[PDB]
DNA sequence: TTTGAAAAGCAAGCATAAAAGATCTAAACATAAAATCTGTA
DNA sequence: TACAGATTTTATGTTTAGATCTTTTATGCTTGCTTTTCAAA
């Protein structure tokens, strides 16, 4: 038969369509799912990425410092206690509950929740509480937002079903199955804002299963914002999530110090056998070298990060960047390759902090050609003349022509007018646009300095500055020629 | 086109290219029992060729 | 039937059939098929979350399409159908019954009647009345009071 | 309630529509015999009409085929006056494939969809006559590599006047790229409803130069040379030959109504003739007497209603200065139809004149102005005495005559629709008959008709409250409250009527129901989307 | 005339003819309407003088 | 034969309806691999 | 049981029909001044 179109790349998973409510003949016929081989969880790729080294690589003194500062809990004790007490009471009373946690990035939400469920699993290993199943659902790690329905049911039953069948199965399992035939499930919903669809059915279902009497379900919902339910969710879901919500504040600088010095307990103020032939250092031709990080360097890093964000990732990356700068300076002076006392002091931390804060924008427009800077200068002149923050391109063409023909006594303009309008030939006729007109316009568009409107008339098309006018004039004043006229 | 269709097209052209407030100054030709005045027309012609 | 755990709104008639069916399985995509199935016989359907039957982005008249069919067949002669539809007012002819938000005295009554199964009440009663008064109002949500006492 | 439903089916509970004439004293078998006479005459008309329809469709197919089959350009055909219902069938070329691709304006929203539908149709038809491909013009390129024979594509563009000419121009320029392949022949058919210049002003000049290389104009409309309308009118005259007469006013009504329709003339002519035949056989009691079998079933009512004839008036006045006499004058033939047949045959054959209207010729022959009709040709001056006929007057012709004096054809087929609405609303005595609420019916008009007179005398923008005040002043306050208190079984009505503003409230309720009735009818409109304070009148009477 | 595109509306798709908010315009050139007016011997050029 | 005087005409300014279209969505239309259902055997 | 075919389910792509919002342009209202026919003398 003749097809109107073809779908030759369809890849369909092997997932059944029959839900759990039809799996048994009656409610009384459902067995103990805890005593089932495939229920409640009762790494095939990790050998793929291995090879032989055939080399002994050099690990300098700063390498152990840089590995100790990677993201891969002295300051989270009240939040740990609250989350642990709520989850513990819900587990050992066979209750269903929702624990809401919100915060800015890198303040330790995921780490605290994972340590809470680790200590809960340790409690259930010694029979202080009934045994439970732990499930992680990250909303940013799903292809489709409905795949969470597929994931949780697969973690509960071992079945592979499609998403509507999975959510029917989960609805039947939480609602109708008796408690004595079930197990407690703790579900971490990480990145909750990613699980928000147009119709909020996933959020309603996940928080409404926690209001079922038989469910034995605990949902730990981790969100960006305290008032995410009030901003983006319905009143029923906001009622079901609750009024009691746990805020993870940004870290103060004493806590960022505590985190960094907890990362630097075993190598800060310690000795190394350095082997100055290669620089490969071994922790206790060969010298005993003390390594230290300055406490005031950690102080200024922690103070800057705690004022700006309180992010632990940012503080660890700042200290790691400082160690990288010190290691680059160290390997420059010896030529150690990769195959006394060395200190990560204040200035490395300051150079690491300022390299994220210095702007390349003014440096970028400084090193442009004459024609691009002439474009920017004419656009600034038109912006101050007619007061508009949006200028027609034909006006910019006429302004460039006017600035060339008015400042015709300038020596640079005398030297460059023939280049700008004839490419210095006297065989090319006089042009209506300058040489490299479309080039510098497209260059300022790729850089994001300019915005242009989608019109096909070139003269009446408008152009806007996407950067600050003060930055543009500061760039234009650095040039010797354009600051004169 | 028929007789009615051609005159409907002619009237549509007249409607599109003449202003409606000059209508009673042109086509009005019936006598009156009640006192009344028709539209005087355009006081001066425009030079735009509509 | 909770109406959120439904694929499309227009399948609700089919969802009414699968509750009341042993047997043959028919295709129901309109009010007419469910009517002619329920004509030769009474039937009571509680529809929780009636707001999910609204069709989004389909103009004001055609958005309420399925709900007019349900509430019209719910009044039709010589068919035997009682339709109870609960919904929520903050998230959105039949007889209308309103569940007003609870007052502090009603919340006190609910709290002591729920706590009656325990050997003792661990709260002071001015604490319970203070919690009830601080939780009641224009949003008398009992979930908020339960959360406040649990947090205490 | 099914009245609040959008659609519902009904299975109701459970021999001719012809009624008994002669003030209810007709025989029952006369009614049945009238029904069978109408059926045989109507069948004898429509067998000829459907044969004529088959003939015009076959001749149009043959002429289009002869144009289509008679280097690197299109074979372009412009069918002028085309309504795009013509079936086009192609010839079965040996070792070549011929495909017809039809394209409407709805199937042409852009060039991409036009090409995709064309290539799907081509691939489907070629595989039907003889692996998936991509529906683009490389299928035309690789056509002989898959199918082993060359290709002839005939594009039939229906409703060009409704198509986007930018899209059509770009599709033509896209098809021009297929001329570089040796095995491709492309023909284009343009069904044009207005004229060629209106479409040459809409294409590019390069497209006009492209289409001019091999093109043929062919003016085929329904109203072309009267070759088909005269056949249908001749079929009707052969049907009613020897039994019925056509008045000159009926024929001029046919001419006048046929002049107002251009694209669809023949269906209007058949509709008008059919409805006149229906009206005669439904109305006239002497329809039984159109055949000489039924001469033995005449009674006193027949003699009462045949004696009131103006031809009988003049005949007995001339005799001064009954059943046997009425029977005796059925043998005549009234050979005006045969004379018209002979004149048309003479003009078509001997004088080689085909551009004439037999309906106009019959109209002039009925009046007596056949020579003044024939004066337009300047070729019958030598044969006018041969071709002229004096109109013979036949007794009792009024009882066997298709005519429009009552205005029945005008009211039934082409009514002054909005004028009838306006006349009913303004007058209402000619609609509502004159005869509990008897005291109020003599004083108070129906609310729509009463409001329409105030509407007619108001200006183009009416203040709605002043309109209400005028409507309130038109009503009587005493009799309205008396009529609303005449029923004592309505407690809420009796409570409202004793309130002193009951007249104003009743007037407002009636006024507002009439105002939104007028809004649904289209008489008034509101000058806002949120206000209801000024109305504009959209309808003026007499237009 | 609306079918032959000799008369146009503001709305082109899903246009209801019966609304009082629907307006009407001619789309023929001046030469086409001049040919039409002279085919019925109507003097349209008096009206633009 | 005149004659003031009210109906009608024109302009500036501004609030506002309407047109055009940018952007998007639902639904009809279309295909398709896996699961599921008959259905004799 | 048991396998082959039919139907359904879930899933995704193609095209049409329609809603909503936004920006730009006609359209009419208000008010002050000026032309022009007209009911009366
Ligand atoms: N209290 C802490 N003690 C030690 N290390 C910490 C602490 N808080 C955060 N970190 C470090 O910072 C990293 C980021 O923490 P985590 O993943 O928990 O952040 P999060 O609050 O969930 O943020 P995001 O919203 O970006 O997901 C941790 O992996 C860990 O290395
Ligand atoms: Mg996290």
């Amino acid at each position: 038969v003749i097809r109107k179109f073809t779908k030759k790349n369809v890849a369909r998973a092997k997932k059944k369509y029959t839900p759990f409510s039809k799996r048994f003949k009656s409610i009384a016929a459902i067995p103990d799912l805890t005593s089932l081989p495939e229920f409640y969880g009762n790494s095939r790729f990790e050998n793929k990425l291995k090879t032989t080294q055939k080399h002994q690589i050099v690990e300098t003194i700063f390498s152990k410092v840089k590995k100790q500062l990677n993201s891969s809990l002295p300051a989270r004790e009240n939040e740990f206690a609250s989350i642990y007490l709520s989850a513990y009471s819900a587990i050992e009373s066979d209750s269903a509950t929702t624990i809401y946690v919100a915060g800015t990035p890198g303040v330790g939400k995921t780490l605290t929740v994972r340590e809470v469920v680790k200590e809960l699993l340790s409690s259930s290993a010694q029979r202080e509480i009934p045994d439970f199943l732990y499930v992680e659902i990250n909303g940013l790690k799903m292809v489709k937002p409905t795949d969470c329905y597929e994931t949780l049911w697969n973690k509960v039953s071992g079945e592979r079903l499609t998403w509507a069948a999975s959510m029917e199965s989960l609805e039947f399992y939480f609602k109708r199955v008796p408690k004595n035939k079930k197990k407690t499930i703790v579900v971490l919903l990480d990145e909750l804002d990613a699980m928000v669809t147009k119709s909020q059915d996933i959020m309603y279902n996940f928080f409404n299963w926690t209001t079922y009497e038989n469910a034995k379900l605990i949902v730990i919902a981790v969100a960006n914002t305290m008032d995410l339910p009030e901003r983006q969710l319905g009143n029923k879901i906001t009622s079901r999530i609750g009024f009691t919500r746990i805020m993870f504040t940004g870290y103060t600088h004493e806590e960022l110090k505590n985190i960094i010095d907890l990362r630097l307990k075993g190598l800060n103020d310690s000795f190394f056998y350095v082997d100055t032939k290669t620089g490969n250092a071994i922790l206790i031709d060969v010298r005993k070298v003390r390594l230290r990080m300055s406490a005031d360097a950690i102080e200024i890093a922690s103070r800057k990060v705690a004022s700006v964000s309180g992010d632990a990732r940012r503080a660890l990356k700042v200290c790691k960047r400082a160690a990288e700068i010190a290691e680059k300076h160290y390997m420059a002076k010896h030529g150690y390759g990769y195959d006394g006392v060395q200190t990560v002091h204040i200035t490395h931390v300051m150079k690491a902090l300022n390299e994220t804060l210095n702007s390349h924008v003014i440096t970028f427009m400084t090193r442009l050609s004459f024609t691009a800077k002439l474009f920017i200068y004419a656009l600034l002149n038109l912006m101050k003349k007619n007061g508009s923050q949006e200028q027609e391109l034909g006006d910019i063409v006429d302004e460039i022509k006017l600035l060339i023909e008015v400042n015709g006594s300038n020596k640079f303009v005398m030297e460059i007018a023939k280049t700008l309008f004839q490419q210095g030939s006297d065989n090319i006729s006089e042009q209506l646009r300058i040489i490299s007109w479309d080039f510098v316009l497209n260059q300022l568009l790729d850089a994001g300095i300019l915005f242009k409107q989608t019109m096909k008339n070139d003269r009446i098309c408008c152009v806007k500055l996407n950067i600050s006018v003060e930055e543009a004039k500061r760039a234009m004043n650095e040039d010797e020629t354009l600051r004169n006229l | 086109l028929s007789i009615i269709s051609k005159y409907l097209l002619i009237a549509s052209y007249i409607c599109s290219y003449l202003e409606p407030r000059y209508d009673a100054s042109i086509f009005s030709r019936k006598t009156r029992i009640i006192q009344g005045r028709a539209a005087y027309g355009r006081r001066k012609k425009k030079e735009v060729n509509p | 039937i909770n109406c959120i755990s439904l694929g499309e709104p227009s399948s609700i008639f089919q969802k009414i059939f699968d509750s009341f069916q042993d047997g043959p399985t028919l295709q129901i995509k309109n009010m007419q098929h469910l009517q002619k199935f329920l004509e030769p016989y009474t039937f009571v359907v509680v529809l929780d979350e009636m707001d999910r039957l609204l069709h989004a982005n389909t103009s004001e008249t055609q958005s309420v399409r399925t709900i007019l069919e349900l509430f019209l067949l719910a009044k039709l002669p010589t068919v035997s159908f009682v339709l109870i539809g609960m919904a929520n007012s903050l998230d959105m002819l039949p007889q209308t019954i309103v569940f007003q938000p609870y007052t502090a005295e009603q919340m006190y009554e609910i709290v002591i009647q729920k706590m009656s199964s325990l050997p003792t009440i661990i709260f002071q009663p001015m604490a319970i009345k203070f919690a009830a008064k601080k939780c009641a109002g224009n949003t008398g949500d009992l979930r908020k009071l339960f959360d406040v006492l649990r947090g205490s | 309630a099914d009245a609040q439903r959008s659609h519902y089916t009904v299975y109701p509970s459970l021999h001719i529509p012809f009624v008994k004439l002669l003030s209810g004293k007709e025989s029952e078998v006369n009614v049945e015999k009238r029904w069978e006479l109408y059926h045989q005459l109507h069948s004898h008309f429509h067998d000829q009409v459907d044969h004529i329809i088959d003939n015009i469709e076959a001749d149009l197919k043959a002429e289009i085929s002869d144009l289509l089959y008679s280097r690197r350009c299109f074979n372009t055909i412009f069918l002028l006056g085309s309504d795009s219902t013509t079936k086009i069938e192609l010839k079965d070329e040996s070792s070549r494939y011929n495909v017809l691709i039809e394209l409407t304006p709805k199937e042409s929203p852009n060039v991409r969809m036009m090409l995709r539908r064309s290539m799907y149709k081509l691939y489907s038809a070629a595989d039907a006559e003889e692996n998936d491909v991509s529906y683009d013009l490389s299928l035309v390129e690789n056509f002989k590599r898959l199918f082993g024979k060359d290709l002839a594509m005939v594009f039939n563009f229906k409703d060009v006047d409704s198509i986007n000419f930018n899209t059509l121009d770009n599709f033509i320029i896209l098809l021009k790229s297929a001329f570089k392949y040796d095995h491709v022949k492309i023909s284009l058919i343009f069904n044009i409803n207005t004229n060629l210049s209106n479409i040459e002003k809409n294409l590019r000049q390069s497209t006009i130069r492209l289409l001019k290389r091999n093109y043929h104009k062919l003016d085929v409309s329904s109203n072309k040379g009267f070759k088909y309308g005269n056949q249908i009118f001749q079929s009707f005259l052969d049907t009613v030959d020897g039994k019925l007469n056509l008045s000159d006013r009926f024929v001029e009504f046919i001419l006048s109504k046929m002049a107002n329709n251009t694209n669809h003339n023949l269906q209007l002519l058949t509709k008008m003739l059919d409805y006149s035949l229906m009206s005669y056989f439904f109305q006239n009691a002497f329809s039984v007497f159109i055949d000489p079998v039924n001469v033995d079933f005449l009674n006193d009512d027949y003699l009462k209603i045949l004696s009131r004839c103006p031809t009988f008036m003049f005949f007995v006045e001339g005799l001064i200065k009954l059943e046997e006499f009425f029977v005796e004058f059925l043998v005549r033939e009234n050979p005006i139809n045969g004379h018209a047949k002979f004149v048309a045959r003479f003009l078509e054959e001997e004088l080689n004149i085909t551009n004439f209207n037999l309906i106009e010729l019959y109209h002039n022959l009925l009046i007596g102005k056949l020579d003044s009709y024939l004066d337009r040709w300047s070729a019958c001056k030598e044969y006018k005495d041969r071709l002229h006929f004096e109109p013979i007057d036949t007794i009792f012709q009024e009882l066997f005559t298709l005519d429009n004096r009552s205005g029945l054809l005008t009211q039934s087929i082409f009514p002054s629709y909005k004028s009838n609405i306006e006349d009913n609303l303004l007058s209402w005595e000619q609609v509502l008959p004159s005869l509990l609420s008897g005291d109020l019916d003599k004083i108070m008009a129906p609310v729509l008709g009463q409001l329409f007179k105030l509407y007619r005398e108001a200006n183009m923008t009416i203040n709605i409250y002043d309109f209400y005040i005028a409507f309130r002043e038109t009503l009587p306050k005493e009799e309205i409250l008396n009529f609303i208190r005449k029923d004592p079984s309505n407690t809420k009505l009796l409570e409202l009527a004793e309130t002193p503003d009951a007249f104003d409230k009743v007037a407002l309720i009636l006024f507002m129901q009439a105002i939104f009735a007028f809004e649904n009818m289209g008489l008034i409109k509101f000058q806002s989307t949120k206000s209801y304070d000024l109305v504009e009148k959209c309808v003026w009477r007499g237009i | 005339l609306h079918t032959l595109k000799l008369i146009a509306t503001t709305m082109n798709k899903n246009i209801d003819y019966l609304s009082p908010k629907v307006r009407w315009k001619v789309n023929v050139p001046w030469e086409i309407i001049k040919e039409i007016s002279e085919s019925v011997h109507f003097n349209i050029s008096d009206y633009f003088s």
